[PDB]
């Protein structure tokens, strides 16, 4: 009723970073697609707006860099359970699960990979805030801000895996 | 010293001042 209460915080508060992940994701595309048209309506035809907007930008940046500290102690603290479960059962023990099937390293093992996955993410957005204001190629503003949208190392399938914590933890309906 | 330059992080390190009184330092 202690570490399985922890795996019931663990699925919400996972499911929860990822609705504001989306949240903060749409507001910067808005505030990036902004400051793209204002650079072609400067360079078909200052600093103050261009400015403001580069600095919402930072403030989306930051937000982000909080969310990724939150997901890092939560995969932190999930290898600190799973480890004193592992150290307290001892090594020869063949332990029943908390839940009806899974045992507690799979857990580790789907946290892991998500906040690689996400860690990923968050240094191509702070490439893309750092080299958008400058370039001039259009083709490239297209790609820096298809790169924003489309999130190229967010799969698929690991949300299928989130899905699996939520008939693990019971938040949905079986 | 920390500038943003349109969203690009500068990274700038002093090594020399020299002022108004036409002391300098090391």
């Amino acid at each position: 009723s202690v570490s399985a209460r922890k795996i019931k915080d663990n699925a919400a508060d996972w499911h929860n970073l990822i609705l504001k992940w989306e949240t903060l994701n749409d507001a910067g595309f808005t505030t990036a697609n902004n400051i793209a048209n204002l650079k072609i309506s400067l360079l078909n035809k200052y600093n103050e707006e261009l400015e403001k907007l580069c600095e919402e930008l930072q403030a989306t940046l930051d937000g982000l860099t909080k969310i990724q500290v939150k997901m890092e102690k939560l995969s932190s603290t999930t290898k600190g359970i799973c480890e004193l479960e592992n150290y307290h059962y001892g090594e020869e023990s063949k332990r029943p699960p908390l839940f009806h099937t899974w045992p507690t390293t799979h857990f580790y093992e789907v946290s892991h990979k998500l906040l690689e996955m996400y860690r990923k993410e968050l240094l191509l957005k702070r490439t893309v805030a750092k080299e958008l204001a400058h370039t001039g190629d259009p083709d490239l503003t297209l790609s820096y801000l298809s790169m924003w949208l489309h999130q190229p190392y967010v799969e698929s399938d690991s949300r299928l895996h989130l899905e699996s914590m939520l008939l693990e933890t019971g938040h949905r309906a079986l | 010293l920390y500038c943003t330059f349109y969203g690009r992080p500068y990274k700038l390190q002093v090594l020399r001042v020299k002022g108004a009184d036409g002391m300098i330092l090391g």
